[PDB]
RNA sequence: CGCGGGGUUGAGCAGCCUGGUAGCUCGUCGGGCUCAUAACCCGAAGAUCGUCGGUUCAAAUCCGGCCCCCGCAACCA
RNA sequence: UGCCUGGCGGCCGUAGCGCGGUGGUCCCACCUGACCCCAUGCCGAACUCAGAAGUGAAACGCCGUAGCGCCGAUGGUAGUGUGGGGUCUCCCCAUGCGAGAGUAGGGAACUGCCAGGCA
RNA sequence: UCCUCCUAAAGAGUAACGGAGGAGCACGAAGGUUGGCUAAUCCUGGUCGGACAUCAGGAGGUUAGUGCAAUGGCAUAAGCCAGCUUGACUGCGAGCGUGACGGCGCGAGCAGGUGCGAAAGCAGGUCAUAGUGAUCCGGUGGUUCUGAAUGGAAGGGCCAUC
RNA sequence: CCGACUUACCAACCCGAUGCAAACUGCGAAUACCGGAGAAUGUUAUCACGGGAGACACACGGCGGGUGCUAACGUCCGUC
């Protein structure tokens, strides 16, 4: 898409760059906390009386839903 | 076509007197003549066909067929339409050319000429040949091509038998042994 | 035929190293002169010189100078 | 999924357009058919536009 | 063990007319899956291979053919 | 083959007029004659034959088995069929091609009345 | 132990023994071992039963067995309630029928061969019977 | 025979991430530096990308089966 | 009326395959030639056209032949409806229906509508 | 939730945490029509060529093939090519089949306009059976059908559709 | 070099004989079911519409089966 910012071109580029990065590291982050909140639901999901306790979190997995990234056009 | 009057004019009563024939028609005759070679190598490179097409086209004053497989292997991975072959048919005077000026001056061409296998039929009258050099035929010049390609000659008669091919053969001359 | 989509085929007149002048129609577009045609060529004559390669015990008697 | 609906819409200047699947990426064309016309109750062309 | 217990509703495929019944017209004859009886005289065949009658009569069945295939006809009387 | 090869082409054509239970006019060719007769639907007897094999049509031939010959007995097809009040028929290529004497002999017999 | 290879179906119905024997004639050989019970008869006592009688003749003479298990038979483990899928395959077992010729061997003596096969009838669970060979 | 994670050079690991280039560190080998061994400098060798098939023009990579290794589970009165 | 031939059906192996023999006056088949009416993803091989020299070799048709295919009783056997019984995870009796495989055997067809040549 | 086979006891139907497999699509041609063609696998010959690529002859005969799982079917081909094409069309529909219903399916024929074919004719999607969710509330286009005094309009209604 | 010899071995496809199959069929019943005709017999026993319900926990026995161990007064179907 064509995304619009103030600047000559060197605002241009920093605003770029300080929101692709910005993007690219909060997605990981995003990514790293799901697959650590994954833990208990996929450690113990069954067996024993325990059993319910994991589905209290299997919904704040879900209530995440990470941004997917688009490979840029330069290559 | 010089040949086929000589047929007509020697070769069915040389036949009929050698076999003890009683119709004319059961004389063995060639009704048709093949040319094909199977390039093999146009799995990765489509322009070598072509090539092969121009090659038969200049052996033979004809259009070669571009014949695919008939169904994939992975043997030498191929799959099923993918053109492999190139084939040209001969009935009739062009039929009759081809085999003067094949057997006339062609065969002498090859390098390190003998004799061409007399045991090479199929058991039904039909006669199989390779060349192994496509430059033996005056058509080709040695600059033009890029290659060592043969072909594969195959005279299909109307012999019931093989002696019978055998025979019908050596009337026209053909280097036995 | 299919209207041109073959190559020329006209009459030609090709003749070997000793002559034996011959009419063939082919698709050169110039006539060729060659070696020996069928006629001429020595697989009937020179069979024996063909397999005649070999030859060291003669070879030896004739360096026996003594 | 990957195949899109898009409609044919007429070619006679009434509004009355065919429904129809196409698969997006295989070349973007508008698709030309003939088809039945029953407001003006004669064929016409059917340009596709959504 | 598992992973099985699964079918498909019945199609209530067969033969719904049998041979002397009096059919009117446009009425299914058989159901079939594919073309185990053959369409003959005043019958048709629908997208299903569905044989219905075209014009009312008796239904007959008959075996003509030269690879001995049932075929279904009508005697529209 | 060649008889049977051709006599597979004709099943498909033949056996929707034997559906339909349309009069039919069947044409067999050979490299000599040209043969035309219109069959009942029924498929089993014939009302009308004409062929090049009867003298009152060949005498009058330079020579059976060319386009003009075709025309010569499509004309006498349905001049025999106009009497006897058949009218309404169709074609049977029986397996030939719809090009050359088969098709000369068809308009000869369209051109004399008889529908199809 | 005999047991086919490669079957087209992992598990087969119950089904029931009825009816006669179909192999009742001994061909191959002359003297055979025919069936007058009825019952299932496993692949170990196929095997346990062959043993008896290729060593009740030493070494010498030929044996045919005219049976083949070819039928999978499952079982539920201990402690295992019922329901939750079909049992797993434990055995296989060739269905016999009063009038089947179970064994067979030629090249032995009557009486070595009478008494071979009485070694042999002690370890099918199903009765037994002596039959010789007859030109029908 | 139930569930998840892996198999790439001698060892430990990238390259899977949208298929178009087999890489890193230690190690090995052959020279140089030294009285000599290390350290150091120079150059080179190897791997079917676990094995088998399938779309693919093309596969370490996409898909499916097989084998092996690493963890877990197989409940309560 | 007989024989042979061509087309269209009925009938679908007792009707097909094999092997041996046989038919060209008409018919059919090959066959000659191909600029042209038309055609081959090359080739008049096939489709098509102009023809009639030659052959009945191939094909086709007919006759003969059991080596295969195929049809197949009678009797018995299996099964089963209803009603009884048993030592009743399988059978028996009364009664009705009655296979499959196999055996003796049959078998290398029959027929109709037009159109030809010959008698 | 849906499709195919068996259990299902030779009409239809018939259960279990019974035994085996699949779908949430694809196609502007992979549909219509006209013309044509016939497979797998083996033997003998043939340059590289090989156990199997391509060519010629023979035996076999559908054991090949069907966009996709299985069953039924397919030579008149429903399988494989090529020419032209949009019937993958609008309003209807005698009469049936299957469901407790909501519904789902087959359909000759009639009217208006087409495509292929010389013509008889065929064509209302694909060899058939899976490829799917009602209502409410809304969005888009068309239509004076209604329009809260009257003329308009907003909003409803009907058709197409998300 | 070609394999120039051999092996007490394994041996796919074909030919003769012998068995097995719910998801095999070049064969194939008894019954059951659908339709037509004919007498007898059955206080309409058949169908359609309208008022009122109850019931949707079934059990055993015989015959055909799935599961189980052709175990259970076990469990799930078909018909009486
Ligand atoms: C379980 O059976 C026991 C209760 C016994 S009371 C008669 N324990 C419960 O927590
Ligand atoms: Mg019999
Ligand atoms: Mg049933
Ligand atoms: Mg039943
Ligand atoms: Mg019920
Ligand atoms: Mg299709
Ligand atoms: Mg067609
Ligand atoms: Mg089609
Ligand atoms: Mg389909
Ligand atoms: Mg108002
Ligand atoms: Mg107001
Ligand atoms: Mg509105
Ligand atoms: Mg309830
Ligand atoms: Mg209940
Ligand atoms: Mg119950
Ligand atoms: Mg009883
Ligand atoms: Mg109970």
């Amino acid at each position: 898409e064509l995304r619009v910012y103030p600047g000559n071109y060197d605002e241009y580029m920093t605003a770029a760059t300080q929101a692709r990065e910005r993007l690219l590291a909060d997605n990981a982050k995003k990514k790293a906390q799901i697959a650590e909140l994954q833990s208990f639901v996929s450690r113990f999901s069954a067996n024993a009386s325990k059993s319910r306790q994991a589905t209290s979190r299997a919904r704040q997995i879900d209530k995440i839903k990470l941004e997917e990234v688009k490979a840029s056009s330069r290559q | 076509a010089k040949l086929h009057d000589y047929y007509k004019d020697e070769v069915v009563k040389k036949l009929m007197t050698e076999f003890n024939y009683n119709s004319v028609m059961q004389v063995p005759r060639v009704e048709k003549i093949t040319l094909n070679m199977g390039v093999g190598e146009a799995i990765a490179d489509k322009k070598l066909l072509d090539n092969a097409a121009a090659d038969l086209a200049a052996i033979s004053g004809q259009k070669p067929l571009i014949t695919k497989a008939r169904k994939s292997v992975a043997g030498f991975k191929i799959r099923q339409g993918y053109p492999i072959g190139c084939k040209v048919t001969l009935r009739g005077e062009r039929m009759w050319e081809f085999f003067e000026r094949l057997i006339t001056i062609a065969v002498p061409r090859i390098r390190d000429f003998r004799g061409l296998s007399a045991k090479s039929f199929d058991g039904r009258g039909n006669y199989s040949m390779g060349v192994r050099e496509q430059i033996i035929f005056p058509e080709i010049d040695y600059d033009k091509v890029d290659r060592v390609r043969g072909l594969d000659i195959t005279i299909t008669t109307t012999a019931k038998s093989d002696e019978e091919g055998r025979a019908l053969l050596a009337a026209f001359d053909f280097p036995f042994r | 035929m299919k209207k041109d989509i073959h190559p020329k085929y006209e009459e030609i007149t090709a003749s070997c190293s000793c002559g034996n002048v011959m009419k063939i129609r082919s698709t050169v577009g110039h006539d060729l002169n060659l070696d020996v045609c069928s006629k001429c060529h020595p697989f009937f004559t020179g069979k024996q010189r063909d397999v005649a390669t070999g030859g060291r015990v003669d070879r030896f008697n004739k360096r026996f100078n003594i | 999924g990957i195949r899109e609906k898009i409609k044919l819409v007429s070619s006679a200047g009434t509004g009355h357009f065919y429904t129809t699947t196409k698969n997006k990426r295989t070349k973007p064309e508008k698709l030309e058919l003939k088809k039945f016309d029953p407001v003006v109750r004669q064929h016409v062309i059917y340009k596709e536009a959504k | 063990s598992t992973r099985n217990g699964r079918d498909s509703e019945a199609k209530r495929l067969g033969v719904k007319r049998f041979g002397g019944e009096s059919v009117l017209a446009g009425s299914i004859i058989v159901r079939q899956r594919g073309t185990k009886f053959h369409a003959g005289a005043n019958v048709g065949c629908g997208r299903d291979h569905t044989l219905f009658a075209k014009a009312d009569g008796k239904v007959k069945f008959e075996v003509k053919g030269p690879k001995n295939r049932k075929f279904i006809s009508i005697e529209a009387e | 083959d060649k008889k049977s090869a051709r006599i597979r082409r004709a099943t498909r054509a033949r056996r929707k007029l034997q559906e339909l239970g349309a009069t039919r006019l069947v044409v067999h060719r050979t490299p000599r004659h040209i043969y035309a007769q219109v069959i009942a639907p029924n498929g089993s007897e014939v009302l009308v034959a004409a062929s090049t094999v009867e003298k009152a049509i060949a005498e009058q031939l330079k020579y059976t088995g060319n386009k003009d010959a075709a025309a010569a007995v499509g004309k006498a097809v349905a001049e025999r069929a106009l009497e006897k009040g058949i009218k309404d028929v169709s074609f049977d290529r029986s397996g030939f091609q719809y090009h050359g004497r088969v098709q000369a002999l068809a308009d000869a017999a369209r051109e004399a009345g008889l529908q199809f | 132990m005999l047991q086919p290879k490669r079957t087209k179906f992992r598990k087969m119905h119950k089904g029931r023994n009825r009816g006669l024997a179909q192999g009742t004639d001994v061909s191959f050989g002359s003297f055979g071992l025919k069936a007058v019970g009825r019952g299932r008869l496993t692949a170990r006592q196929i095997e346990a039963a062959r043993r008896a009688m290729t060593r009740a003749v030493k070494r010498q003479g030929k044996i045919w067995i005219r049976v083949f298990p070819d039928k999978p038979i499952t079982e539920k483990p201990l402690a295992v309630r019922m329901g939750k899928g079909k049992g797993n395959v434990e055995y296989w077992v060739a269905l016999i029928q009063p009038g089947k010729v179970l064994y067979e061997m030629d090249g032995v003596p009557e009486e070595l061969a009478r008494e071979a096969f009485k070694l042999a009838a002690a370890k099918l669970p199903i009765k037994t019977t002596f039959v010789t060979k007859t030109v029908m």
